[PDB]
DNA sequence: GCTGCGTACGTGCGGGTC
DNA sequence: GACCCGCACGTACGCAGC
């Protein structure tokens, strides 16, 4: 008795696409005449694939062709590297690497030379086929060592790890920073700043990160500035 | 008494009429002969829109063997939820040929409640990537997108095996190693002292989530809870420190197990590329 | 003031797939 | 030994004029 409504809608969906393709032709049997008179004047995959994910194609064995704007992505000529051989033009831990990997399907990164190449292929004749693809300091607990700090708050790392902050930070505004590591404890997303100081006035940025699983704040993670 | 034979007359004509003209104009299609003029009617209306469209949006931007020798597929699609073209090879990688997927909504075949953030995707602002996962008794299926957008977005896919079965040379630089659901070190393979060089026993519980460095550790968070979401995982670019300091440079796609007695993601492990050589050899971190 | 083209809606009849 | 769907067969009407 109800199939009225499941036949109702595909009717709605049949006239709705019987009545849109006027937009999509440049101007309703008449309608469908003139659309199957319009279909009979009806390498397009370049025009994508090109700017869909980079990278242009190379052949291995020497190599023996690729294609014509190389040196977009890997800078080199068109006849500099044909007659001329990949593995002098390579470094020689991909050197190893490559002959180790000469000899179905294949996913591989490269160190190539004037740079890191994703590029998977597979073999033909022997000979390959490939496509090709392309005032501050960071630390948190400090469990970590930045690069700069030494040189910024003048102490070598055998004198800073595996303590906390406020045992040798000089406690004469301790309080208000208390009060900011309090806020800042739990409240996850984006904390701003207010003033602290060592002698050398450091403005804490501290972000609360937190394991997606097990559901209990861990570790923070700082972008300690001035 | 009159009226009735007219109308059925004159009825009976114009149906005849309108079901020829339809499949004529289903006749001249992209598609050979054996399997495009025997297919219902609903398909052939929404067919020949899909390669006006893809014949027309493609000369809007416009001025052999590139298909294989790739891994995977080229979809693309519009802000209104509906693909127009697929690549051939879409028959290799998810089950479905390009006639049934031609034209219908990717909101029918994605997974509900998994779809805000492609529709907020596909809208207007050049350069976005994301992840997405895809399709009877239809199990479900993960995937990656890379691409850039016109108003449309031209895809590639490429879909993450599963280690359990691996067709592919892994490389003396590609060690194995399994992990815990809380990013913990379980277990590490008898490949790694070449590479960068620790001892399995303090391989253990210590947490992983030390080792990241600066912004490292702020993007793996969204990776690691992208794993925890979905069931994959491609991380973008991130190091991992040395017996003596230093960053080396690793990358990864990880996977969950299912359990046959059980509904719970169990087990996590990982495939590891080793990428550069030790560096900062000397200045230590931790 | 009343008759043929274009239109909308209800009903059955018959082909796969488990 | 059948259930759900696609295609076909029926009519009760908006409109233009002699």
């Amino acid at each position: 008795e109800a199939h009225s409504q499941i036949e109702k809608r595909r009717r709605d969906k049949m006239n709705s696409f019987i009545d849109e393709l006027a937009s999509l032709v440049p101007t309703k049997l008449t309608v469908l005449r003139m659309a199957v008179q319009h279909m009979k004047t009806l390498d397009e995959l370049k025009h994508l694939i090109l700017r869909a994910a980079d990278g242009f194609l190379f052949v291995v064995g020497k190599i023996l062709f690729v294609s014509e704007s190389v040196f977009k992505i890997l800078n080199y000529s068109q006849n500099d590297l044909i007659g001329q051989s990949l593995f002098d033009y390579l470094h020689p831990k991909d050197i190893a690497k490559v002959k180790e990997q000469l000899s179905a399907r294949r996913s591989f990164f490269c160190r190539m030379k004037c740079c890191t190449i994703h590029s998977t292929g597979y073999l033909k004749s022997s000979c390959l086929v490939a496509i090709g693809r392309l005032m501050e300091y960071v630390s948190r607990h400090f469990v970590f060592v930045d690069q700069r700090a030494t040189a910024i708050l003048a102490y070598l790392p055998q004198e800073l790890l595996g303590t906390s902050c406020y045992e040798y930070f000089h406690q004469d505004d301790i309080g208000h920073l208390a009060e900011c590591h309090r806020q800042v404890l739990q409240t996850r997303e984006k904390i701003t700043t207010n003033c602290y100081k060592f002698f050398i006035t450091l403005r804490s940025r501290w972000f609360s990160f937190m394991n997606p699983w097990t559901k209990e704040v861990e570790y923070i993670v700082s972008t300690n500035t001035v | 008494e009159l009226r009735k034979e007219k109308s059925r007359d004159a009825a009976r004509c114009r149906r005849s009429k309108e079901t020829e003209v339809f499949y004529e104009l289903a006749h001249e299609l992209p598609l050979p002969h054996s399997v495009s003029s025997h297919l219902d009617k609903a398909s052939i209306m929404r067919l020949a829109i899909s390669f006006l469209r893809t014949h027309k949006l493609l000369s809007s931007v416009c001025s052999n063997l590139y298909l294989k020798a790739l891994e995977g597929f080229i979809a693309v699609v519009t802000q209104d939820g509906d693909m127009i073209f697929l690549s051939e090879n879409i028959s290799k990688f998810m089950g479905l040929t390009q006639v049934e997927l031609t034209g219908h909504s990717i909101f029918d075949f994605t997974h509900p409640c998994d779809h805000e953030e492609i529709r907020e995707n596909l809208t207007l602002k050049t350069e976005r990537d994301f992840f997405m996962r895809m399709k009877k008794s239809a199990t479900w299926k993960v995937l990656h997108c890379t691409g850039q957008v016109r108003s449309c977005l031209i895809i590639m896919c490429e879909p993450i095996q599963h280690p359990s079965h691996m067709d592919i040379p892994l490389d003396s630089k590609t060690f194995l190693s399994r992990h815990s659901m809380d990013m913990k070190f379980t277990y590490c393979d008898d490949r790694i002292l070449e590479l960068i060089g620790y001892h399995p026993e303090e391989l253990l519980g210590r947490s992983a989530y030390e080792f990241y460095h600066a912004l490292d550790s702020e993007n793996m968070t969204k990776s690691h809870q992208n794993l925890c979401t979905k069931g994959q995982v491609v991380s973008g670019q991130y190091r991992m420190l040395a017996k003596h300091g230093g960053y080396v440079w690793l990358e990864t796609q990880g996977t969950v197990i299912y359990n046959p007695r059980n509904l719970q993601p169990q087990c996590i492990m990982c495939v590891n590329y080793v990428l550069s050589e030790i560096e900062k050899n000397d200045v230590v971190f931790s």
